[PDB]
């Protein structure tokens, strides 16, 4: 807030506009996931129903005096907050203030940067104190063995298997896919005497995009199905920053976000486990 | 028109 | 408020004071069952539902799509009359007028005994011209055997088991016990190893009273729990006079009651039937 | 008002005042214990920092600028609903209004008995569908065994030294004992050598309610003492009926208050037990 | 009435008042020793005065010249703050004027219930720090062994002869008795063949409050007799809540408490001991 | 909105 | 303008 920090209430934007626009180039996270609205700080707490379990529509001249609806099976979770602090200088602020030149933060970026790769540890693993359910530690979540990764044409063939393995439980939609970044710096290489670069025989199928995250430290990926039907992630305050006091002689701040991530339908993911040992 | 309760 | 009679109308309320202040003292039935209000003159039937089986609450969720309640079995019920007969003489209501001797009624307070008697037999043993259920007659009434009363201190512990098998039941909260004039006298004695007389050992575990009625056999006893939802006395008219002309030379009168017993629910009755075969 | 309420504004006060008069004789829970405030429709999730140990120190000179504070141990909880419904007939009210006299409600006393059970039996023993702890099975909570609560006066003795251990861990004040209907019968006895009864000799050692609750066991009860900061009851609706949706002719109906109880601190409670099988 | 705070006027008064409701509900201090004005903050050492067994009067006729006065022996004592600092959360404090309710004050409570502790374990043992002795570390004080007093009637029998030890020196007036919770508990047995408890007969003997605390750890008990020219303790600043700025995002606090007991005459104190050798 | 409020 | 004086 303004306890009369020392930073006027203009170039406090150039302090969130180099967070925010320094943030967007780290984040994998949010790029295949819908957003829920900003909850505001009467929020705590969410819920969310696990339901996994299906049904279809009908098709008739008039309407059914009945009605079906579906299981829900309420889970309550906590949020969990995210920091990581920097600190500016003075006679380093004194010297912009006073030559009114525009003052840097480049300290800012790389604290916001540090959080980012924090969200996605923990939106591909869960927070374990918190037992918030990862990405990937879902129970029920369609496991698939891959076999070496290496050869002419042996990924579009051991991909096409995990789709159809998601396809007959009825999940049929824009797939996304991450990957380690082992493996995509192994699905488009050079090759022996076959020259495809097996990604355009791959982007078609997904739709969505392949990326690559480096959380995923070892060599596996997920094929996860989109939409906010399925999965979507609940802020309750987004990316700010914050003065927290004036501690020997220079001014430090924090940079702090509220995120946790639900997931409604876990038979719509399907983890490439990766057999190696 | 109530005569006669006791409790 | 009277349009013709032998009597003064400031006399003839006096006539309504010693019918119900002689009949309050005798009357047992009235003591632990809440009745009604009146019904007026235009009601010769009154229906009770009869549920017989009653369960819990549910504590899950934001609700369910259904009503789950209990069965109902209406049953039609008639209201009968019970009415009792006196005779005020003339030549002594003329001799108490002459001289001005107030008039006794002690007839009447005589008469209003046997009709608040009478009453007392339905309430219990049941009719059986309109067959109304009496409160040891109903069906599903959890019956109980006991015997040898009186030998050391096995009274206090022959109705803890009574109580019992109707808290299993889902019936607990003020109950109400109506015991015959052979066990009342035995419930009198001194306990041992507890140096307090055990009819006041029990009157704080039963809480809405002990009662005493001659309308009972001998080995006996009834307990009950008090309040609507399981007992029910609608009434239409209360102790009422009427004239009746003046057949003959002398003065004839009758007092009348409408009442009827319903059971709401019969499985929280208990009957302490104490044989010894 | 807002639905479209087949009975009228004048007596659906009397349907108020029925499930809240029929609900007051049955509620021994908060006759003791503090009452949080009614936090609204807006808030659906609880916590409570659980406080356990004492950490006593800062006995020195002035100054000494730092930091020090204690251990949370914080967990949330969910508000459970706690309905129960019941159901009211057309040609049954049509014919209460025609010749003009006050509805009957005693099938909502029934309902309002329903409810005002089960809201007493989760606080004494707590609910596994929620994990919410009860009043006896909270973790640390003192236990004491209690060895022939019968006969000669250690009914009284076993009372001292269950205050003794509430008294070594820096508690006292108003303390309050609910105990089985089993063993309130035996707190009526004389005490030996003085001739008093024993509960004249307790209650002046609890200062205030020994109360007597249906909902336990045989042997056993709970001594606890009482306030805010020690533990209460986050209430968030009271006892509100809602008509549903006149269904086919007939008017049902449902009763409901959503309400937990919170521990704050377990080492103020003992409970007596009586291991004897 | 504040310098600043992250807190409301009307509010900060009502967390003034949860730290003196926990306070008088706690020591046992102040409730039989006489209190010292207040002294504010420019007071910073106290003077003291022994006097042990002091002189004689005079019976002359007419009188006399020179004026005898007794010894003083003045020690100069030095005044400690007794603290312990709590704190308010950022997120916590914030949501409750986002939904309205009124903040919780449960910490405070739980920070006053240790300094107010603290405080009974200076006066009761002394602080070696500052070198100021307790009450069972004076020097000069009528040690007497109890003799385990534990079943038969020797608990009067006992605490009779401290009494009378202590008499003989002439010092009578209200005496006051201070005992630990398992002697406490000791006594509230019948006294022998007498149909009275045991806490019923000493009271009278005592008439200035027989108390209990948990700060006596063993068996033991000191008997003192009140006055202020006897024995006093010197406040100089009772339970102020400070503030302390602001570090991480939270709001800290302190509850402080400047106080020091000085004895004057040691042969006022009586000390119970129990050997069980 | 309160209306049980049992001391 | 003591805090808590007790009897």
């Amino acid at each position: 807030l303004y306890p009369d920090s020392p930073l006027t209430d203009q170039d406090f934007n150039q302090l969130d506009q180099t967070v925010i626009e320094a943030a967007r180039r780290q984040l994998v996270g949010r790029r295949f996931i819908e957003l829920y609205g900003p909850l505001g700080r009467g929020m705590q707490s969410v819920f969310n129903d696990i339901f996994m379990e299906s049904h279809e529509a009908k098709m008739d001249f008039q309407g059914s005096f009945d009605t079906e609806v579906e299981s829900s099976r309420r889970v309550n979770y906590t949020i969990p907050m995210l920091y990581k602090d920097f600190v500016l200088y003075w006679r380093d602020l004194e010297q912009s203030k006073a030559l009114d030149i525009p003052i840097d933060f480049s300290v800012a970026a790389n604290a916001a940067r540090d959080v980012a790769f924090l969200e996605d540890q923990m939106i591909f693993h869960g927070s374990k104190e918190f037992d918030i359910p990862g990405l990937m530690n879902v129970k029920g979540r369609l496991t698939h063995l891959i076999g070496n990764w290496y050869e002419s044409g042996n990924a579009f063939q051991d991909i096409v298997e995990a789709r159809n393995k998601l396809l007959e439980m009825n999940h049929n939609g824009p797939y996304a896919l991450v990957l380690s970044p082992e493996l995509y710096s192994l699905l488009h290489r050079v090759h022996k005497d076959t020259n495809v670069l097996e990604i355009e025989h791959v982007r078609e199928l997904i739709t969505a995009g392949v990326f690559q995250s480096p959380v995923l430290k070892g060599k596996s990926g997920v094929i996860v199905n989109t939409g906010r039907n399925n999965l979507d992630l609940a802020i309750s305050e987004d990316f700010e920053t914050a003065y927290l006091g004036e501690e020997g002689m220079n001014h430090p701040f924090r940079v702090y976000e509220t995120v946790v991530l639900r997931i409604k339908r876990p038979a719509a993911i399907c983890t490439l486990i990766d057999p190696e040992e | 028109t109530v005569g006669s309760l006791i409790q």
